[PDB]
C-alpha cells in the first residue's frame, strides 16, 4: 504494498 | 473536515514550504498539503510506507517524535491539532 498516499488518504481527504 | 483553522508559525511554514498561500485553511486542505509535504520531502519509508521519519526534519520539531505511523489516526490528529488554532467561525 500500500502506497503512503493511500495510507494518508484514509486519515479522513 | 470543514474545521476552520489557522496553523501556528511552524506548521504554517511547513505548509508554505510546499507552496500553500493562506494563513487560514480547512482541515481538509491542511491534510492535503501535509501529505504532500511528507511525499515531497521523501519522509516515508520505501517498503513500509505508513512509516514516516521525522528526525532532523522540521516535522520532528512539530510532532515531537522521531518517527510515526500513518495508521495511528488519533495520534496523528492529536499531533496536528496542537500545532493548530481553531478559529471562532465556520
Amino acid at each position: 504494498a500500500t502506497s503512503f498516499a493511500e495510507y494518508w488518504a484514509l486519515l479522513x481527504p | 473536515q470543514e474545521t476552520l483553522v489557522r496553523p501556528k508559525p511552524l506548521l504554517l511554514k511547513l505548509l508554505k514550504s510546499v507552496g500553500a498561500q493562506k494563513d487560514t485553511y480547512t482541515m481538509k486542505e491542511v491534510l492535503f498539503y501535509l501529505g504532500q509535504y511528507i511525499m515531497t520531502k521523501r519522509l516515508y519509508d520505501e517498503k513500509q510506507q505508513h512509516i514516516v521519519y521525522c528526525s532532523n526534519d522540521l516535522l520532528g520539531d512539530l510532532f515531537g517524535v522521531p518517527s510515526f505511523s500513518v495508521k495511528e489516526h488519533r495520534k496523528i490528529y492529536t499531533m496536528i491539532y496542537r500545532n493548530l488554532v481553531v478559529v471562532n467561525q465556520q
